[PDB]
């Protein structure tokens, strides 16, 4: 690498952290992985078009790639991409995404508590991002309607409308990789005893992030460019050249298997339960995948 | 811990000490700029006494035969006895005499004259007796107009802040406050003629060192 | 106690003052009481210190409060790092106390802004860090015979 | 400026921020009994003019987050009623330099 | 003992010794070279260096680039981070855009 | 963002960081063979002789002091005081 670069050269002086889009993560790919492979074309132990060579980067001594050439050796690795038949949860983030969807309305995706709370107000002037979360996320978990008309500051004998909507509020639980809704009508009077259980799918979350307002997930630490709360959720998944790999292709291979047999069956028809366990198993071989990539050092 | 909280403030080159964020933990370091190894004790005079004795110390009336300067300390002495407007001069360095008086006594309300101070001017002054050999027989060929308006030169040298606006010029003005304070009660007339018994090449020289002394003690932008 | 205090003819002198000193604090009541000083009232808790008379009193206190254990042993630090520590102190306007993947993962989400002003992120990058000897650059000086 | 001799109601303490731009503050007596601004401890703070904070500003080339911060039911920023926003100027003595100004943003 | 420590390094910090803290605390895990987009800092440029072709495909750009040296072991930590859909964007410049 | 040779506001005396800086990346290149400025008047150290090169003020590199939000001034060695 001892050869030349005409580009300037300079010293990192900031880090920007934030998550990868999937709309950037298909813009920086070169191949799509779909195939689950090394080498053999039918039978021929030598490269394939879909992973491992299909532009990124190569043992084999050959200066080679998609014309960028240099030694198994000055080449970075390049980026590739799997598209995933369904959205699944980064692992990373479930115990977020949860919160998130605590503070949340999860019809409409307008947060549950604003300006004309007050306590709320005290909350949204934190400075820090993390400890104003923090501190929203306390005021909003209790709140189990997204309402409609509040009292305002001023002349309380009246009220004044907020962007309304009414939908009362599951209470969440953590159940492994899966969300777990349980919605009611009051506490036990008259009207409604016993809740109403049901999984949050992927989706819908997925769904509701993607309502939220700028202003609204700004006020919870997120960033418009860098991180937007949908990005907790993959659609798109990296795939790293084989610069980072040392048995993580062997675990790679396993997301494509169920992400083949996700769509052979959502193409198929397919029962509503089936469709929704190949869903299951796409999250934990994801989820496995990078809870393993905790392998730094 | 304290290594852990403080480890990231560093002085910047506007003489402000920030923290990796940018910011501003102080407007600039230490209150003064300085070092803190080219600091030394030293006592601000004009804070103790009775008001005779600061008075019969500091206190220059050329329009008194009891308390003007007595000839012998001075080649111009004869000359200057009576003279309105010398008289002027002197009028206003000792009304600046008696107002750092004041002015430490609010700052140091229990009297405590001994603080620490960049540049040892008690030691330079005895470095410029040692110097020039100066006989204490002689009159001194200093003038009146060479001490005070000399010591009021060297004050607009003593710089920690340069800025061309003036935010900056007033806090260069505070920052160098109390120092002022302990060289005009250092360098005042009497002192200078009938105390130190300066020529006009010591006390020449004396100036230049002060200047250099204290431009030497500034702390230095990078240090952590 | 005695008290410095300027005497009529301009010397300090000592006079003698009757002081109080007690066993818990209640400021924002006991400055109220008729008969005593409220402008000189004091207490070893700077906490309350802050407030009822505000972060700048609070922050005095507190450096009076460090600079009294450091001198009760009998040794002398230079004013100015006691004041920088108390500066750090309460600098947020309140007296704040001076006492990995999941953490990236956070960064990630809330995208956090690392300066790269301190010496181990420095390291991992392979450069040296803006402290001291490297918070300038040195250029070579074409403007020159 | 209301000051009211023991309390106010959890409710009527809701019609304050009320009248927008015309504000409204409450004080306890005895908070008021004695001047906290004369006591020792508690230097001069002195709020600046809008123009003066372009200053300081401009000068230092500060953005506001950089600057140190004064809470908004501090002590004295209540008694000199500021808002947020705002930037005391505070000039304390001090036994190194004899003057020294520092700055507080109000949070 | 007979190492350099957190201690240590504070030392050496006081004094301001950074290139004693830099020498002493490297790898010798060599300084690896990586392109890298001024728009999105992500080492995704595409180099070209015998024909002199540099591409962010994405960025949809050829002039805004840099070089930048790096340990070996960064250059893998950052990519483990894009493995785990996080951006470990390295830009040159401090002030920005504002 | 840069700040014009005139209206610069640092010090004009040089740091004991920056001549430390100085002198350690001269004397650098020296130990590297590089061509000397000044007269070796016997030194075969290569600090120095970056010493007498900066007492001889033929050190010809400039030190560029950032300020805390980006901007610059661009002080060279020649010019900067050393005390
Ligand atoms: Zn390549
Ligand atoms: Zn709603
Ligand atoms: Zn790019």
């Amino acid at each position: 690498g001892q050869q030349y670069s005409s580009a300037p050269l300079r010293t990192v002086k900031e880090v920007q952290f934030g998550l990868f889009s999937p709309e950037e993560v298909r813009a920086i790919s070169v191949a799509k992985i779909r195939f689950p492979e090394t080498m053999d074309e039918t039978q021929t132990r030598a490269k394939i078009g879909g992973l491992n060579d299909p532009r990124l980067g190569s043992i084999d001594r050959n200066l080679k790639c998609q014309t960028c050439q240099e030694g198994m050796n000055e080449c970075p690795g390049h980026f590739g991409h799997i598209d995933l038949a369904k959205p699944v949860f980064h692992v990373g983030f479930i115990a977020k995404i949860k919160k998130v969807c605590e503070c949340v309305c999860m019809h409409c995706g307008k947060l549950l508590l604003d300006e004309h709370n007050e306590l709320m107000r005290q909350a949204l002037a934190i400075k820090d991002s993390k400890k104003r979360f923090a501190a929203i996320w306390t005021l909003c978990k209790t709140k189990m309607v997204c309402e409609t008309d509040v009292p305002s500051e001023d002349d309380p004998t009246q009220l004044v409308s907020r962007g309304g909507c009414g939908n009362t509020q599951p209470t969440i639980r953590k159940d492994g990789l899966k969300l777990v809704g349980s919605w009611k009508k009051d506490r036990a009077t008259g009207d409604a005893d016993e809740p109403e259980l049901r999984v949050l799918s992927t989706e819908e979350i997925l769904n509701i992030f993607k309502h939220i307002s700028v202003k609204d997930f700004t006020s919870l630490g997120f960033n418009e460019v860098f991180s937007r709360p949908e990005w907790m959720i993959l659609t798109c998944l990296p795939v790293p050249p084989p610069p980072v790999r040392p048995d993580l292709t062997f675990k790679l291979a396993d997301i494509l298997k169920a992400n083949i047999s996700l769509e052979t069956l959502e193409h198929n028809g397919a029962p509503h339960h089936a469709i929704e366990e190949a869903e299951s198993l796409l999250q934990f071989h994801v989820a496995t995948y990078m809870d393993s990539i905790r392998a730094r050092l | 811990r304290l290594v852990k909280a403080l480890e990231d403030i560093m002085v910047h080159y506007d003489n402000t000490t920030r923290n990796s964020l940018g910011n501003v933990i102080q407007f600039i370091y230490g209150e003064d700029g300085m070092d803190a190894a080219h600091i030394e004790k030293q006592s601000l005079d004009t804070i103790g006494g009775s008001d005779a004795a600061f008075e019969k110390r500091y206190r220059v009336d050329l329009l008194n035969t009891d308390h003007t300067l007595d000839p012998s300390l001075l080649e111009s002495g004869s000359e200057i006895l009576g003279d309105l407007k010398l008289q002027v001069l002197l009028d206003e360095e000792y009304k600046q005499l008696v107002k750092d008086r004041k002015f430490l006594r609010e700052v140091f309300v229990d009297g405590e004259a001994n603080w620490p101070l960049p540049v040892n001017i008690r030691r330079i002054i005895q470095n410029a007796q040692q110097t020039f050999h100066i006989d204490h027989t002689k009159p001194s060929d200093l003038t009146i107009k060479d001490i005070v308006l000399g010591v009021k030169d060297l004050q607009e040298n003593l710089l920690v802040l340069r800025g061309k606006n003036e935010i900056i010029q007033n806090a260069q003005r505070d920052a160098v406050t109390l120092f002022c304070c302990l060289l005009r009660s250092r360098l005042a007339t009497r002192r200078v003629l009938q105390e130190y018994r300066l020529t006009k090449q010591a006390f020449d020289w004396v100036l230049s060192n002060i200047e250099a002394q204290f431009l030497r003690s500034v702390v230095h932008p990078g240090e952590m | 106690y005695d008290r410095k205090v300027p005497s009529p003819t301009g010397e300090y002198v000592k006079e003698p003052e009757w002081v109080l000193e007690t066993d818990g604090v209640n400021l924002s009541e006991v400055m109220t009481v008729p008969g005593i000083d409220p402008t000189r009232i004091y207490t070893n808790s700077f906490i309350d210190i802050m407030e009822v008379l505000g972060i700048e009193a609070g922050r005095a206190a507190l450096y009076k409060e460090v600079y009294n254990v450091i001198a009760s042993d009998g040794s002398y630090v230079n004013y100015r790092h006691m004041a920088l520590l108390v500066d750090v102190m309460t600098t947020q306007g309140g007296l704040t106390s001076v006492t990995t993947v999941e953490i990236l993962f956070e960064a990630g989400a809330s995208a956090e802004l690392d300066d790269c002003r301190g010496v181990s992120e420095n390291v991992i990058l392979g450069q040296m860090a803006p402290i001291g000897t490297g918070a300038f650059d040195v250029m070579i000086d074409e403007e020159s015979l | 400026i209301f000051v009211y001799q023991n309390n106010i109601t959890p409710s009527a303490m809701k019609l304050v921020p009320s009248i927008p731009p015309a504000t409204i503050e409450t004080f306890n007596e005895a908070a008021l009994v004695v001047n906290i601004t004369h006591h020792e401890l508690v230097p001069k703070h002195i709020r600046l003019s809008s123009d003066e904070k372009r200053e300081l500003l401009k000068r230092y080339r500060l953005k506001e987050s950089q600057l140190p911060r004064i809470q908004r039911a501090d002590p004295v920023a209540l008694y000199l009623g500021l808002k947020r926003g705002e930037v005391v100027k505070i000039i304390r003595k001090s036994e190194t330099s004899g003057r020294y100004a520092s700055y507080r943003i109000c949070m | 003992g007979l190492r350099f420590g957190e201690m240590e390094r504070d030392c050496m910090i006081a004094h301001g010794a950074a290139s004693f803290l830099k020498e002493r605390l490297m790898e010798a895990s060599d300084a690896f070279r990586v392109h890298i987009c001024g728009i999105c800092g992500l080492m995704t440029v595409i180099a070209k260096l015998n024909h002199n072709q540099f591409e962010c495909k994405g960025c949809d750009n050829k002039i805004d680039i840099y070089q930048i040296h790096i340990p070996y072991a960064a250059k893998l930590l950052f990519q483990e981070l894009m493995a785990m859909n996080i951006t470990p964007r390295l830009y040159t410049d401090r002030s920005r855009d504002f | 963002k840069a700040i014009p040779k005139d209206q610069r506001a640092t010090t004009p005396y040089m740091t004991k960081y920056e001549r430390a800086r100085i002198l350690g990346t001269r004397a650098l290149q020296i130990s590297m063979n590089a061509p000397v400025f000044v007269d070796l008047e016997g030194e075969t150290d290569p600090l120095r002789i970056a010493m007498k090169e900066l007492a001889e003020k033929k050190i010809p590199l400039v030190i560029r002091r950032y300020l805390p939000d980006g901007s610059f001034e661009d002080w060279s060695v020649e010019e900067l005081i050393v005390d």
